[PDB]
């Protein structure tokens, strides 16, 4: 047990145990919340569902900042164990692409706060490389959605195990992330996930026409 | 919208407006024309066609609406911004009404907490913040702007007590610990309070410095918000 | 005086709320509806979808990276509620102490970094203590038994039944987590966990021959008792025997209000039933929370009476719109 | 007409055509459409509880304030007299 | 015995007070008006901060819920606009509870809800009303209603249900229930039969506080 | 910032031109002085301690512990813990995350050189004190788990364990050690600024610069992990593929002298 | 090597009598000496309480720091910066016990000398000078805090501009007055009693000894800095530091004669190595020897 939360049981232990996918949109469903996106994307290999919701900009007062800033949680899912630390880096990740895309300088004294689900991951069949498209797709139509100023819509493919992140119609990359994929694969894969990037580019455009 | 011949309907993030630099005649004449972006837009720098390019580019879903701030013809600066719940698209910044509550009394300020911004009326929004869904910010009003009329010897206890809603312009921005607020105007003061000194019948304002309790019978004395 | 003015401009409903919720949730009442635009005694709806999160959702896929126990999305206004169940193994009539209960966390997001906030700690021990005293789960139910699993030197393995040394017992837990909180939330929590309890199964249990002399040699650098005996107990989830429960104990809630109507402080008694703005959150301190089962049985009032007048009447009618609410709930998703 | 505008030309047609306009298969097993369309009381996912148009008699009695508050916001004999009093006071100051 | 009532027998506090029914038994202390804290300034309304404290173990999210609880009954209990913008910390604290803390909260809460009273008596700050409150049960045995009930009584129960009253003009006249948690399986006729009891028995207990409080108060203050 | 705003232009003035002359005036390809201390520890398997030109310290320590590797998929542990940060804010997991991906049991380093027979693993405990920070620590925390783990002296098994020798736990030699060999990878940290790449930025460097790239050499070649980072919040812009591709030829040209001074003290 | 260098080491962790470095021991009985810093005592029995020598400075014999933080006095001129912007005062950071303070009475202002600010505000404070700019102020008078009300007050005080920062001990510097002057090359040296470089191009305010008014404390970072002129400056500050690794004061001079020793190597990243740092030190010493001083 703890005193901030009910634990059950402690001497108690777990069981032991024995472009090829369709992205859709969908925005503005739920409230209490400045914007939320929800992404679905389904592929042979695997079925997914990421919620975000972004709150404020926020005023964080007794305190001038030279500018705004960008915190990003990451939650488990509720059918994906991952580790702490793993949310941490792709967190980490986020930020430094966010950082790039979205402008900071409209507001002074911000701190914006994001969320991250990623509810469901299931496989009809690591494994968080391939999620980083659909979290880059979701948080952005969040920031577009709340009326959060943005460079380009930021979006990115996944060629084998590997995720690079385009603004402005492929031209510019703002992020890079290769683990566990095969040596020399860059001409395929940037070849590959701009495909994926002018592709979900135009999905988000669209979602955002619907309003 | 229209504005001239060059300018999109409809823009969206990462999609031009229009040209840093443009001309047209009117008249048999060229106007050199100079954008800058406002709120809603920003310039943005490109290299295309093996040269620099800077371009005007929409951050923000909207319609494209151009207002102003004003070769052998003179150059004219058109401000290019694109307007599109909505506490994620202002702040509280100067010229931005804010609704506040008083979260505390002093002897030249009043602690109030900001609970909502209006649209820069007739299009308003509501603040994400809450004491309920948590996190709170404050700014000032002072002594000084209580009134205009006169103002250097009207204290804030005279006009002002502990949980009354007040609607106040910011002022500026100001230091980073607080945002000056101004309830000088003939539009600003409070919407309403409780009787009793906040505790009493809800009461608005029947004359711009009394509001009459519809419990007590009796005045209770403020500095009062008018349309 | 008597030609009139100085009321201010006409401020929306939400921005109206902010700056007085006693002021616009009486402004709402007097036209006789709700605040949210809507009739008193009409609610929210209720839309559930079951198995699209939960590991047994399909025959033809057990994957082991999965292990959620019974599942349900319910959505409610804008409200949304996720609910999985799940377990663990722990070794071991009327009374209160033969009934367990489920040990939940109850995670509410209303745009705070933490998760940990004294709102939803609240909740969630409170909803362990709602499970309690309804009397859902008896302890005979998680109180399973294990066959054996003999490896053979065949090249093959039997796991033997027993018909589903020591003794276990199971244990339930539920992660339920909230997106957009704009009223009580309690009886979406409480709705949402019926269905998922009714959708549980639990995996089997097996040990190897010679248990009870099995050892541990797990911990090191004592001191003695560095090697013992020890029992060992996997879970394998290639049959799993579903959740043996008490249907008559399952509730359907609902939430109440009662408040007062004043024609001066918008410048007797009234009941509404059910919360669904800030406005009615902040301002209805007289409430009535009802658990109400579909014969008439009902598992638990409670009443706060947080300040205004509560005549018995409204709390007579209360008991029979929860009990028909609850008749609605059970027919329309059959569970 | 110029190289400014032929440049400007070719990049909002790459833009715009970036985009395009294809339709979304939905194949929604999570519901959440239905959801974003909560409508009235009548409407696609919503319980039943009054059989008349819930929405339009409640905007119906926000419209008939709206347009007599806005303009009648200064028109009022109360604020005409207190405009007096606030512009005589006010007059020593611009001057 | 039944109930004992004592106040001012801590000295360093505003004002405090024991309250012990039978084996329960609670001691209690407001303090305050004091300065607020931060977090806890509220404009027009004195704060509170509750903490329910257990004898065994230490204090989890039991006693939140309980906290929420106690909370709910104290709000219109105290004057809020008596005074604004304080803070006022009511610390309770458990001596013993002599029955199981998670399964049964019956006496423990109708105890602290009594010794908050008599505290805030002594505190001196406003008290709209007279509040008692008093635990009911339930036994299977003869599936019947035991009023204030042992130790024993309530292991045996199928119910248990505490009920509050607001008590005015003579303390005599039930104002309002500030609370009334059923829990466990009851029907109306029960439920209304519980009220009815109720009502006798909290006037009852509400006399032996009023004069618990006259006879301990009457040699401090003299003329 | 930390920086003065005219500061922080002359620096990218500076740097963005053609010479990309810095505060220590390197070309880019050079690296500042650093140095190794070893083996200071006798009760460790191996130890590092290496003090680098900005004052940054890191200390690097090697414990272990042989376990059966058939209940386990991890071989090496890593902890990271920063002086003046706790053990759970944002960048200190974030950089245990990059180092255990970067020591990760067959992507470039080895799971056959933990093993002293196929059924027993050694399991490292890499265990990391920074001892002060104030620029970024991991090309530093590399750089020093190479010498250690080059340092890392193992117990010698007493006899050729089977994995059927009696089937009991395998038991070391009293005193004899075997010397670890085992080639970690050695992260190399690029910065961009303009268009022009340099190895290995200095905090100044660090805080004006659009975005830096992490890549990793191991066994001769580039492998993955590769990630991209933003060294500021601040000064913060995008970048084109050729200079992404620029950065690959200017490590694979310059990571093997460095490995091979490294590797002899 | 050719591209790092790495001193090395193995094995292990790391690599007479003085004047009164223990307190705890008996410095003086006398009771008209060591009543001043650095001592403690009981009776007139002083027991030191500091780490140092004992040496007569002003009137009295009395135990010094052998090294510590930076000491402000009055007539010091030092290059420090903002820590904290506050409603009148900043808060100054010269590398002491604590911050030293600059306020509206003692600030020189662009746009005029004094101009374009009408009342007090954090903001209007906060435009001119962000937290972290860097400045050169004058010490006005040392209080006995620890704090030093500083004054910027010439065209020459106020805002450090085009250059790159450097930085050393405090004692291993002249202490003077002044330390401010033109060097060859054309570069100017900014050189406070604090330890704080700053080396910038050759401007206006230091070309006008052999100015600006709207460029006091404005942010401005000129395009004419070019090739030759920023080298010169990373030349500059490595033969510096150089000095400092030696342990050695820094006078003007040694600079001089240190800049041109150093161009024996063709390339200014060979110049931060240590057996290049321990050359240029031997050199300037060899000079002093030989020349008398």
């Amino acid at each position: 047990q703890d005193r901030r939360r009910l634990l059950g049981p402690a001497a108690a232990k777990p069981m032991a145990f024995s472009s090829e996918q369709e992205l859709s949109l969908h925005t503005g469903f739920i409230e209490n919340c400045n914007g939320s996106a929800l992404v679905e994307a389904r592929s042979l290999g695997h079925q997914t569902s990421l919620i975000s919701a972004v709150y404020g900009p926020r005023s964080i007062r007794g305190s001038f900042t030279s500018q705004g800033t960008i915190s990003i949680q990451l939650k488990n899912g509720l059918l994906e164990k991952y580790n702490t630390n793993e949310l941490k880096e792709v967190s980490s990740f986020l930020m430094g692409i966010f950082n790039s895309v979205v402008n900071l300088s409209r507001y002074p004294k911000s701190g914006i706060d994001i969320f991250v689900y990623l509810t469901y991951d299931k496989d009809l069949t690591s494994q968080i490389s391939s999620l980083i498209p659909h979290c880059i797709t979701s948080i952005t139509l969040a920031l577009a959605d709340a009326g959060i100023e943005l460079v380009d819509m930021a979006g990115a493919g996944e060629a084998n195990g590997t995720v690079v992140s385009f603004i402005k119609n492929g031209e510019e990359i703002v992020g890079f992330w290769k683990d566990d994929g095969d040596d020399e694969d860059l001409l395929e894969c940037l070849d590959r996930c701009k495909e994926q990037y002018n592709r979900y580019r135009d999905l988000m455009i669209s979602c955002l026409m619907n309003q | 919208m229209a504005c001239n011949f060059q300018f999109p309907e409809i823009a969206y993030p990462g999609k031009l407006i229009c040209p840093q630099y443009g001309t047209e005649n009117k008249d048999g004449e060229d106007i050199i024309f100079n954008y800058v972006p406002g709120p809603g837009t920003k310039l943005i720098q490109y290299e295309h066609n093996g040269r620099t390019l800077e371009a005007i580019t929409a951050t923000l879903v909207g319609t494209v609406r151009c207002e102003e701030e004003k070769t052998r013809r003179t150059v004219k600066n058109i401000l290019v911004s694109v307007l599109p719940n909505d506490f994620a698209n202002n702040l509280p910044k100067e010229g931005d009404i804010v609704l506040t509550r008083v979260t505390r009394l002093s002897l030249q300020r009043a602690n109030v907490e900001i609970l909502a911004v209006e649209d820069k009326a007739a299009t308003f929004s509501v603040s994400q913040a809450s004491s309920d869904l948590g996190e709170t910010f404050r700014g000032i009003i002072r002594s000084q702007d209580v009134r205009s009329t006169d103002r250097d010897r009207v204290k804030v206890i005279e006009c002002f007590k502990p949980g009354d809603i007040v609607r106040a312009q910011v002022l500026s921005l100001g230091d980073g610990t607080n945002y000056y607020l101004t309830t000088a105007r003939n539009d600003l003061g409070v919407v309403f309070a409780r009787a009793a000194n906040g505790a009493g019948g809800l009461m608005y304002a029947t004359d711009w410095q009394m509001m009459t309790s519809p419990v007590t019978g009796a005045t209770e004395k403020r500095k009062c918000a008018k349309p | 005086l008597e030609t009139i003015e100085i009321h201010p401009i006409t401020f929306p409903p939400e921005v109206l709320a902010r700056i007085s919720p006693e002021l616009s949730l009486q402004r709402h009442l007097s036209l006789g509806i709700r605040p949210c635009l809507r009739k008193y005694e009409e609610f929210r709806d209720v839309a559930i979808e079951n198995n699209t999160l939960s590991r047994y959702a399909d025959a033809g896929n057990i994957d082991t990276k999965n292990n959620i126990l019974g599942s349900n999305v319910l959505k409610s206004g804008k409200t949304i509620v996720i609910t999985s169940i799940t377990g663990g193994i722990i070794e071991e009539e009327d009374i209160i102490a033969n009934y367990a209960s489920v040990y939940p966390v109850v995670e509410v997001e209303r745009g705070r970094v933490g998760a940990c906030t004294d709102e939803e700690m609240t909740i969630s021990q409170k909803l362990h203590d709602s499970i309690l005293h309804s009397r859902i789960l008896p302890k005979k139910a998680l109180k399973v038994k294990a066959g054996v699993r003999s490896a053979n030197e065949d090249g093959t393995f039997s796991v033997l039944y027993p018909d589903e040394k020591r003794k276990w017992s199971y244990v339930l837990y539920a992660k339920i987590v909230v997106l957009s909180r704009t009223g009580p939330v309690f009886d979406l929590c409480w709705n949402s966990l019926m269905y998922a309890l009714q959708s549980v199964k639990l995996p089997r249990a097996f040990i190897d021959e010679r248990a009870s002399d099995l050892r541990m040699t797990i911990r090191t650098r004592g001191r003695s008792a560095t090697i013992r005996e020890t029992y060992e107990i996997i879970c394998d989830q290639t049959k799993s025997v579903p959740l043996m429960i008490n249907a008559k104990n399952i509730a359907f809630a609902s939430n109440y209000g009662i408040v007062e109507l004043d024609p001066e402080c918008q410048l007797n008694t009234v009941l509404i039933a059910d919360l669904d703005t800030e406005a009615e959150e902040t301002s209805i301190h007289s409430t009535i929370s009802i658990l109400a089962a579909p014969s008439g049985n009902y598992k638990q009032l409670t009443l706060m009476g947080g300040g205004a007048k509560i005549t018995p009447e409204m709390i007579k009618r209360s008991l029979l719109l929860s009990r028909v609410r609850a008749d609605d709930l059970s027919t329309r998703f059959n569970i | 007409t110029d190289d400014f505008a032929f440049t400007n030309f070719i990049i909002k047609d790459k833009k715009n055509s970036l985009s395009t306009s294809i339709p979304l298969s939905s194949q929604n097993s999570s519901f959440l459409s239905l959801k974003k369309h909560n409508n009235e009381l009548l409407g696609i996912f919503v319980p039943c509880n009054l059989p008349k148009t819930t929405r339009k008699v409640a905007i119906e009695n926000f419209n008939r304030p709206s347009p007599d508050d806005i303009i009648q916001s200064a028109q009022l004999n109360a604020f005409n007299e207190k405009l007096e009093n606030l512009n005589i006071k006010s007059v020593p100051k611009a001057e | 015995m039944s109930v004992q009532a004592e106040i001012g027998i801590l000295d360093h506090v505003d004002g405090s007070s024991e309250f012990v029914s039978q084996d329960t038994k609670v001691i209690c202390s407001v303090t305050g008006p004091i300065e607020p804290k931060a977090r806890q300034e509220l404009p027009t309304q004195l704060a509170l901060e509750i903490i329910v404290r257990p004898a065994k173990g230490v204090a989890t999210t039991r006693e939140k819920v309980l906290e929420d609880k106690l909370r709910a009954v104290l709000t219109p209990l105290i004057t809020r606009h008596c005074y604004p913008r304080q803070l006022c910390q009511i610390t309770c604290q458990i001596l013993e509870s002599g029955e199981d803390e998670a399964e049964f909260s019956l006496r423990e809460l109708s105890c602290c809800i009594n010794a908050a009273f008599l505290a805030l008596v002594d505190a001196g700050i406003a008290l709209n009303s007279m509040c008692a409150s008093i635990p009911i049960a339930i036994i299977k045995d003869t599936s019947d209603i035991i009023v204030d009930p042992t130790a024993e009584q309530l292991k045996i129960s199928l119910s248990v249900h505490t009920l509050a009253l607001e008590f005015v003009n003579g303390g005599k006249v039930v104002k309002n229930v500030l609370l009334l948690d059923s829990n466990g399986d009851f029907n109306e006729d029960q439920l209304f039969s519980l009220l009815e009891l109720g009502e006798q028995k909290c006037q009852e207990l509400v006399t032996n506080i009023r004069r618990i409080i006259q006879d301990n108060i009457s040699p401090r203050l003299v003329v | 910032m930390s920086l003065s705003v005219a500061e922080k232009s002359y620096l990218y003035d500076s740097l963005a031109s053609t010479p990309s002359i810095r505060p220590d005036g390197r070309l880019p390809h050079q690296f500042r002085p650093i140095e190794i201390f070893t083996d200071f520890l006798p009760s460790s398997n191996g130890s590092s301690r290496i003090i680098a030109s900005d004052g940054s310290e890191c200390i690097v320590s090697i414990k272990s512990k042989v376990v059966d590797h058939h209940v386990e998929n991890e071989l090496l542990q890593v902890d990271v813990d920063i002086a003046g940060q706790r053990d759970d804010a944002l960048v200190v997991e974030t950089i245990t995350s990059l180092l255990n991906k970067v020591l990760k049991s067959g992507s470039g380093v080895d799971s056959s050189k933990l093993q002293l027979t196929k059924k027993y693993s050694f399991k490292i405990f890499v265990d990391v004190l920074v001892i002060s920070s104030h620029s970024h620590p991991i090309s530093l925390i590399s750089f020093a788990i190479y010498s250690a783990l080059n340092s890392t002296y193992l117990p010698k098994l007493i006899s050729a364990f089977d994995d059927l020798e009696v089937e009991e736990l395998p038991t070391f030699h009293d005193y004899d050690m075997v010397k670890l060999d085992i080639n970690p990878p050695l992260v190399f940290i690029l910065a961009v600024v303009g268009n022009n790449m340099l190895l290995d930025p200095a905090a100044n460097e660090s805080e004006v610069a659009n975005n830096g790239l992490i890549i990793s050499w191991s066994n001769g070649k580039i492998t993955s992990p590769i990630r991209s980072v933003a060294l500021n919040d601040s000064n913060v812009k995008s970048f084109k593929p050729h200079l992404l591709k620029q950065g690959l030829a200017m490590v694979e040209k310059y990571a093997p002298d460095v490995v091979r001074s490294l590797e002899n003290l | 090597s050719e591209v790092i260098t790495i001193t090395k080491r193995n094995g292990a962790f790391q690599n007479s009598d003085s004047q009164i470095v223990t307190p705890g021991e008996l410095v003086t009985d006398d009771p008209i000496w060591m009543r001043g810093h650095g001592t403690y005592f009981l009776d007139n029995m002083t027991y030191s309480s500091v780490a140092g020598t004992v040496s007569r400075v002003n009137r009295l014999l009395s135990v010094i720091p052998l090294k510590g933080r930076y000491a402000p006095e009055t007539g010091d001129h030092v290059v420090g910066r903002i820590a904290e912007v506050g409603n009148k005062r900043w808060k100054v950071d010269i590398g002491g016990k604590q911050h030293a303070v600059l306020m509206l009475g003692s600030v020189n202002l662009p746009g005029g000398i004094l101009r374009r600010k009408s009342e007090s505000d954090e903001l209007q404070m906060r435009s001119f000078l962000k937290e972290g700019d860097l400045l050169n102020a004058e010490v006005q008078s040392l209080f006995q805090d620890g704090s030093a009300s500083l004054h910027t007050r010439s065209l020459k005080y106020g805002k450090l501009r085009n250059g790159m920062f450097c930085q050393v001990p405090s004692s291993l510097i002249v202490r003077a007055k002044n330390h401010t002057h033109n060097l060859p090359g054309n570069i100017t040296v900014v050189l406070g009693v604090n330890g704080y470089i700053w080396l910038r191009k050759t401007s206006q305010m230091d070309l006008a000894r052999d100015e600006s008014s709207w460029q006091i404390y404005s942010d401005e970072n000129d395009p004419s800095i070019s090739n030759n002129i920023r080298q010169a400056i990373c030349r500059y500050a490595n033969v510096i530091k150089a000095l400092a690794f030696c342990e050695i004061g820094i006078t003007q001079q040694r600079i001089v004669s240190a800049y041109e020793a150093s161009m024996v190597y063709s390339n200014v990243g060979e110049l931060i190595e240590k057996n290049v740092m321990e050359s240029i030190g031997s050199d300037i010493l060899t000079a002093e020897k030989m020349r008398g001083n």
